[PDB]
């Protein structure tokens, strides 16, 4: 606030409370694998090249 | 749940009259008996050349 001269109205002590909020934004990537890739990942056989 | 993230109040600031440049227009005088003073005057006297 600020003082002022007489013959003139003045200000007042005014409390001010403000409030803000967050947001939500989920994201997603669907990568996929064939079952043959999972079969050849774990299961070796015959020892060939 | 919900989360509050810091109820920090207003950061304070300060200003004085003597620390401003506008006091260069002024000449600062404190005088304790000002209410007993009606008015002041500065009498001059110059004869012309």
């Amino acid at each position: 606030r600020v003082a002022s001269g007489a013959g003139l109205p003045t200000s007042r002590q005014t409390t001010i409370m403000v409030t803000k909020y967050s947001e939500k934004s989920p994201i997603t990537i669907p990568f996929e694998l064939s079952a043959a890739c999972l079969t050849y990942l774990r299961e070796t056989f015959e020892g060939t090249i | 749940f919900e989360a509050i993230f810091g109820t920090f109040c207003n950061r304070l600031e300060w200003v004085y009259f003597l620390t401003s440049g506008l006091a260069a227009a002024a000449h600062a005088i404190k005088f304790h008996d000002l209410n007993k003073l009606t008015t002041g005057k500065m009498l001059f006297h110059v004869q012309v050349p």
